[PDB]
């Protein structure tokens, strides 16, 4: 319907200056994407704390409110309300400041998922290429929450967070320059208009790069070693105590979220009950507007689900056998995934 | 806020307070660039004074706290604590309190190996089995709760000339269904582990004594078992009900991690095939059909001689130990538990002892880090099944 | 690295407090009596708590700079703090927090 | 029922079925049960209309 | 409910002794025992199950004999009583000195009848008692849930 | 020499991802079972026949035979007794517990003749202060809880109480007895053929 | 010499407030730090093996919102759980003290509130963690029921609901400190690593 349009011509009937209205629309979706991250991470957490429950034949929050509904809330409150404590000859600038570089880039990368057709935030031309760009400036947060203290069993672990994070990206975006042959681009409003009756039937391969290079983001008990609770004590994070924790918390929990809808956009895509819709106009328009939406969520949700559901099915893994993944399994596959839809692309340039 | 790199090897403490089961313990560690040279570990963070205690509280009243020297089993060590007096004095003891004696016992082995396994998987990854074992490990103690008071640990359901208290009515079929939901479950396990690669690639050969070396050192439980030596007191030293039951003692012969596991995993079976050998041969057979028996016609018969009783001659609070010193030992989870008592004429002991297995055992801990890594430590600590409690003697 | 001895409502250290950090110095032996404010103090008790202190240092110390040494200086202050407590100098605070009585529960002295 | 005097228990929804025991104290209408057997003496308060009095 | 004003203050001026039925969590029962605490109300809850004739805890002076050991062979303290006491160790602008009994479901009715009794005289004491129970915090005079 | 090391590498990845599946569907079959939860405030679980909560008190049947500071392995009851001079009879005076110190090993249960000293099923015991904890004689008879009296609970039997071949103790029958008969029963039936 | 151990009669006495759009709100900020107590896991002794017990799936405590954490920064909560012996105490006081400043303690079993069976006849444990820390519940009894532990949580919750919002000065440290010289020579740390690089271990002496 439109809704920029009727937006901005109503605002417009009372004056109001049309530049200065097409510029007031701006923070409407700019938060909503804040609004719908922010319950994304409420899912997230409640989640995986009722399927990790039901995995062990236990049983979650029900206390909390009537499911658990609200423990994420009684979390992030208390952290609010929480002393922050600031160590002996930690630096002041930058243990405060650490958690907001490895936390704000997985936000911003949020003005690429679509949700639905002309239902996002501003198209860019390149899209996917800008994730994997700032996805590259979360180490410096780890290194600088490392530095950052006198907890040498701290730096001790922030290394192996920029040894991980700096290795799974490489094949992340060999995965997803072989999407970049089909789809005429990189924008992902055309990355899924290219699915219009799925990138993973001609993608088999890479969808398992793309899926292992982003649980492995230092999210995941199949690795997640810089929060490794048993080899030592939560890493980089042991000395971050009240909202800085939190922000750290959050990170994980949004970044989990924000893979789960790119895969979903990439390999699957944000509307097409498989049948080739558009087959079968306002009120019509918020009927296909709600189907896609719908579509997206579940296929994000289920990817959530089995992020989840290998965090307690996979032990970890050392820092040896875990770089032995990249350079040794990810990167050549990654390469002859590349070769092998170039090669197709060549040969049979139909279908791509 | 910094820390000046330099050429030097580093030094590291996995202190008390570790994110664990493994009791409290140091590991001043020394490494070179994520290896390990050696460690000084600081144990002593819970010594108590176990055997100074011992000197002023007689028999019964010191057997509560014999069961806090392995907290995981409290059975393995009242056993032995009710077997050093018992041996001076020259008390016979029946078949029966015997009987439940090994059948308990040998539950606490379960038991033992099954609070081995959860820790030891959750440092090398996952939680899970810790959830699956307390799903299970919590059946036994509504077993000993029923039989005893008090579930793991603190029953004191063991006395001198033989055991406190005839068990309960439906105690025996309810430990057959036990037993028999527990073999599915130990495949299950095997199912979920022992061929998960992420797993079995993180302790394919780390650690490793050969035979003779770890003779040396004395690592008298599975470690010590885990390097080619058929040697267990079950067997060689005729402890009290064996030789009535089938055999087979495990051995492995790599020394390290799976030489262990095996080994444990393979325990926990045949400590099953122990159990239920036991309960089809009770003089008695369940209390039900004994007491009924007993009542039925025998006031007097056969029914209610000695040798079906659950113990003898009720002791009193004085019963002065006579004097004469001996060492006692018991094959238990972690190993060999061992007390050299002596006495001189009364209640009072006279230089109470502990040789528990796992000081013995976890003397060895660096040359197991002869240069293995800084992530691979918990995996070898997790092996030896060590109970700091039972190193506070 | 410090040297300290820990008990409640006495904490003694081996360094020179310049901020709120400790700075271990190996002559100043710092005291923090009651931080957790179990006690009400006075200006005249707890002056009494201070010169204790002072002449159990100086008084009689000859010897090694161990922990066992500070820690039998914690446990004879935290034994005059019984004294004081006992006497009737000092109080507990009655506040709404924890209010558990680690010294003793209050006597009428028959 | 009264003090002193032995019970046994008519109620097949307690665990404690069928056993028999001596009354010790009695307050606001349940009675502590106290059953004499196995090694350590049991009590625990029952309602005067779970019992039944044995002779 | 989700919020709730001072009517509980008014309820226990005015009976004396109050009974709680709380849910067995233990988290929507403090926030009235604050609002007591923001009118004047000083509280002391001492867990009943641990107190004794109740006339000798609360009124009189009772002795209390401590763990001896095998060592420090029998002795009294003779703590003094625990109303009138903490009722002189109030702060001057002080309204009362409520009670709070967290296990009331272990005592008897005689006691309840006592303290109940025990709130008419004495003038600025009160009561309240966290008999477990309801799935919704409600309450009544603890004269009423006995005769 | 090199096609030899490809399939081997094949052969493991496809191994790790078989392995890693299995684990994967068990988890997701663990997911359909009943939770073994004990949702405790509302769903407690019932003591057993000898479970050693807080030990009980009777005034009139003690007779001072100081066997429970004789027998405990700390000597901690405070039975404190005057001797009045009717002839010899021990006067007792006062009787105390600390619970806070008392470790539950039930000795002076087990050594009183008189019986009045037992063990009863409460292990609800917590206070604020520990000084509460110190029991007096008129504090330790005090009529024990009775879990399944309790209007807002779901009582749950424990292994060794339920059925033969039952395991969980969470969706019973309302007529659910141990495991097999009695002493009395099997008399009788052996009697009566 | 009247009242021995005696209260202190304070003045001033609280100046609570009494509007009802505070109150609400402190009773939000109170449920909040109630319904999310994030444990340390810090295990000494059985008490924490009844306390792994308590995680498992007979009887969780995730419920009520706990999630057992590792180190202290980020925790609320010391279950201390075991026995606490004289070499161990400062590593209870330095994770207590090292942790944010709105925190609780529960006392689990007999060997940390009064010393329990070692609270005597041994010379080498504390008889009572009330005299390292301010202990806000006790519950007694070696191990006890883990479910006993969650009666202990209740009654512990119960206190954080009994809190106020005007009310977080008494949850500081004045810090009544002072400072004096010396004379008692220093030793050198006879605690470090080589414990095989030392040179008796490769040398059987003449
Ligand atoms: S054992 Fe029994 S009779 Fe003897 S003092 Fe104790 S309660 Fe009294
Ligand atoms: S349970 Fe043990 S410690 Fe407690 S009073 Fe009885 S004998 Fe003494
Ligand atoms: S109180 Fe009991 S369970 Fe806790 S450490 Fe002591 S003996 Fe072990």
């Amino acid at each position: 319907i439109d809704l920029q349009g009727q937006f901005i011509s109503a605002l417009q009937s009372l004056g109001l200056s049309h530049d200065l209205a097409k510029l007031l629309w701006l923070p409407l979706p700019m938060l909503m994407m804040l609004i719908v991250a922010t319950v994304g991470v409420l899912v997230a957490v409640w989640l995986e704390r009722k399927i990790s429950a039901a995995v062990q034949q236990r049983i979650g929050p029900e206390y909390i409110g009537p499911l658990g509904i609200l423990a994420p809330l009684a979390d992030g409150l208390k952290l609010i309300f929480k002393e922050d404590v600031l160590p002996a000859n930690s630096d002041r600038w930058l243990f405060t400041l650490g958690p907001a570089v490895v936390v704000i880039p997985v936000f911003l990368s949020y003005i690429i998922v679509p949700f639905g057709q002309n239902l996002l935030i501003s198209n860019l031309a390149m899209g996917v290429f800008l994730w994997i760009a700032l996805s590259s400036i979360a180490p410096i947060g780890l290194l600088m929450a490392g530095y950052a203290s006198n907890n040498k069993y701290s730096l001790l672990g922030g290394l192996r967070a920029a040894a991980q994070s700096i290795s799974y990206e490489i094949p992340l975006a060999l995965a997803v320059l072989a999407v970049a042959m089909m789809s005429n681009g990189l924008g992902t409003v055309e990355i899924v208009e290219q699915q219009s009756q799925w990138n993973v039937w001609r993608q088999p391969i890479g969808f398992l790069v793309f899926w292992i290079a982003a649980l492995a983001e230092c999210e995941r008990l199949p690795f997640d070693l810089p929060e490794a609770e048993e080899e030592l004590v939560a890493g980089y994070q042991t000395e971050y105590a009240g909202m800085k924790f939190a922000l750290f918390y959050l990170g994980a929990y949004v970044n989990l979220v924000l893979s789960a809808l790119l895969v979903s956009v990439l390999y699957f895509g944000g509307w097409s009950f498989p049948i080739p819709l558009e087959t079968i106009n306002p009120f019509l328009q918020i009927a296909f507007a709600v189907l896609g939406i719908t579509m997206t969520l579940i296929k994000a949700y289920f990817f959530v689900f089995l992020a989840i559901l290998l965090r307690w099915t996979v032990p970890r893994v050392r820092i040896d056998q875990l770089l032995d993944l990249g350079w040794k399994f990810l990167l050549p596959v990654g390469l002859v995934n590349l070769l092998l839809t170039a090669g197709l692309k060549l040969a049979f340039p139909v279908a791509f | 806020p910094k820390i000046e790199t330099r050429t030097e090897p580093m030094v590291i403490n996995m202190g008390p307070h570790h994110p664990s089961m493994h009791g409290v313990l140091r590991l001043m560690v020394t490494l070179d660039g994520e290896d390990v040279i050696d460690c000084e570990p600081v144990i002593g963070y819970l010594h108590r004074g176990m055997e100074k205690i011992a000197e002023n509280r007689t028999n019964i009243m010191f057997i509560p706290y014999v069961s806090r020297w392995d907290y995981a089993a409290g059975m393995f060590n009242e056993a032995v604590t009710v077997n050093a007096p018992e041996k001076l004095a020259g008390i016979p003891v029946p078949k029966r309190a015997s009987y439940i004696r090994v059948i308990m016992l040998e539950l606490n082995r379960i038991a033992n190996h099954l609070l081995w396994l959860g820790p030891f998987l959750a440092d090398v990854g996952a939680q899970t089995p810790f959830f699956y074992i307390f799903r299970e490990r919590e059946y036994i103690y509504d077993l000993f709760e029923a039989a005893t008071g008090m579930r793991f640990i603190n029953n004191n359901y063991f006395r001198i000339g033989g055991v406190a208290a005839d068990l309960t009515y439906g105690w025996v079929t309810k430990c057959r269904d036990f037993c028999d939901y527990f073999l599915p479950k130990v495949d299950e396990y095997e199912r979920l582990i022992t061929n998960n690669p992420i797993f079995v690639r993180r302790l394919q050969g780390v650690g490793k004594i050969s035979r003779e070396e770890a003779i040396n050192w004395g690592l008298s439980g599975p470690m010590l078992r885990a390097s080619g030596v058929k040697w267990d007191l079950r067997k060689v030293d005729h402890y009290e009900c064996y030789d009535d039951f089938d055999w087979d003692v495990p051995v492995a012969t790599e020394g390290d991690c799976l030489a262990r596991y095996i080994v444990r995993i393979q325990e926990m079976r045949e400590s099953v095939k122990i159990i239920r050998q036991a309960l089809d041969g009770l003089p008695g057979g369940p209390y039900e059909n004994l007491e009924a028996k007993r009542m039925l016609e025998g006031a007097k018969s056969e029914w209610n001689g000695f040798d079906y009783q659950y113990i003898g001659k009720k002791l009193s609070p004085t019963f002065k130990i006579p004097k004469g010193e001996h060492y006692v030992r018991v094959e238990s989870g972690k190993g060999e538990l061992g007390i050299y008592l002596i006495g001189d004429d009364n209640v009072f002991p006279w230089r109470w002892k502990i040789r528990p297995p796992d000081f013995n055992n976890l003397q060895v801990l660096p040359q197991l880090l002869k240069g293995m890594k800084v992530a691979d430590i918990v995996a070898i600590l997790g092996s030896i099944d060590v109970i700091m409690g039972s190193v506070d003697r | 690295m410090l040297l300290k001895s820990t008990t409640r409502h006495v904490h003694i250290y081996a360094g020179h407090v310049v901020d709120g950090e400790v700075h271990p110095d190996t002559e100043t032996l710092t005291l923090n009596v009651d931080p957790d404010n179990e006690l009400e103090w006075n200006e005249a008790a707890l002056a009494k708590v201070e010169a204790k202190f002072r002449e159990l240092v100086a008084n009689a110390a000859g010897e090694d700079l161990t922990e066992y040494n500070l820690r039998r200086i914690g446990s004879d202050l935290e034994h005059f703090i019984r004294s004081l407590l006992m006497q009737g100098e000092i109080g507990y605070n009655l506040n709404s927090r924890v209010r558990n009585y680690s010294l003793g529960i209050p006597r009428v002295n028959h | 029922i009264l003090p002193g005097m032995t019970v046994k228990v008519t109620n097949p929804n307690d665990t404690y079925y069928q056993f028999q025991g001596i009354v010790q104290r009695i307050t606001d209408g349940k009675v502590a049960v106290l059953f004499e057997g196995g090694n350590w003496d049991k009590l625990v308060t029952f309602q005067a209309s779970e019992l039944e009095p044995v002779v | 409910g989700l919020l709730a004003g001072y009517q509980f203050v008014k309820d226990l001026e005015s009976a004396g002794a109050l009974a709680l039925f709380v849910p067995p969590e233990g988290g929507f029962e403090g926030r009235y025992q604050r609002r007591l605490r923001s009118k004047g109300y000083t509280t002391l809850p001492m867990s009943a199950p641990g107190l004794g004739d109740l006339a000798a805890y609360l009124t009189q002076e009772h002795g209390i004999r401590p763990a001896h050991t095998g060592k420090e062979d029998i002795r009294v303290y003779f703590q003094p009583p625990l109303v009138t006491y903490h009722l002189e160790n109030l702060p001057p602008n002080a309204k009362g000195l409520v009670l709070w009994l967290i296990d009331g479901k272990r005592l008897s009715k005689q006691e309840f009848a006592y303290l109940a009794q025990l709130t008419q005289t004495l003038p600025k004491f009160k009561v309240v008692v966290e008999v477990g129970g309801d799935r919704v915090v409600r309450w009544e005079p603890l004269a009423d849930w006995v005769a | 020499k090199f096609l030899n090391q490809i399939t081997n590498y094949a052969k493991e990845a496809v191994q790790s991802a078989k392995y890693i599946g299995q684990g994967l569907s068990v988890t997701f079959d663990h997911m359909r079972r009943r939770p073994i939860t004990v949702q405790y405030p509302y769903e407690k679980l019932i003591p057993s026949e000898r479970f050693r909560g807080r030990i009980h008190f009777e005034f009139d049947k003690c007779i001072a035979c100081e066997v429970c500071v004789r027998v405990c392995p700390i000597n901690l009851p405070v039975v404190d007794w005057v001797f009045n001079k009717e002839l010899k009879k021990k006067e007792l005076k006062h009787y105390s517990i600390d619970f806070g110190v008392c470790i539950f090993c039930a000795n002076c249960v087990e050594y009183c003749p008189t019986n009045c000293l037992s063990v009863t099923e409460e292990y609800e015991l917590a206070t604020y202060d520990r000084h509460e904890l110190n029991y007096d004689s008129v504090a330790m008879g005090r009529i024990p809880y009775k879990v399944t009296q309790d209007p807002m609970v779901t009582p749950i039997r424990e292994f060794a109480y339920l059925p033969a071949g039952v395991m969980s103790g969470h969706d019973l029958p309302a007529g659910a007895q141990r495991a097999g008969e009695r002493p009395e029963a099997i008399a009788n039936t052996a009697k009566s053929s | 010499p009247a009242i021995l151990n005696p209260i202190a009669r304070p003045e001033v006495p609280q100046e609570l407030a009494e509007n009802i759009i505070l109150t609400s709100l402190n009773d939000v900020y109170d449920w909040a730090r109630l319904s999310s107590l994030w444990p340390l896991m810090y295990g000494t002794a059985c008490c924490f093996i009844e306390f792994a017990a308590m995680i498992g799936s007979r009887f969780d405590f995730d419920r009520f919102g706990l999630v057992p954490r590792n180190s202290p920064r980020q925790a609320d909560l010391i279950i201390t759980s075991g026995t606490i012996t004289m070499k161990m105490a400062p590593a209870l006081v330095r994770l207590y003290e090292q942790m944010p400043s709105p925190k609780y303690v529960i006392a689990m079993g007999a060997c940390t509130i009064t010393g329990g069976m070692f609270s005597s006849d041994s010379y080498s444990a504390v008889r009572g963690v009330d005299k390292l820390i301010p202990v806000d519940v006790y519950l007694p009894g070696c191990p006890p029921r883990p479910e006993a532990i969650m009666d202990a949580i209740v009654k512990l919750r119960k206190k954080i609901a009994n809190e106020h919002i005007n009310e977080r000065g008494n949850l500081a440290q004045t810090h009544r400190l002072f400072t004096a010289k010396h004379k008692m020579k220093p030793v050198p740390p006879i605690l470090t690593g080589q414990y095989l690089n030392a040179p008796s271990r490769q040398a059987p002496p003449p």
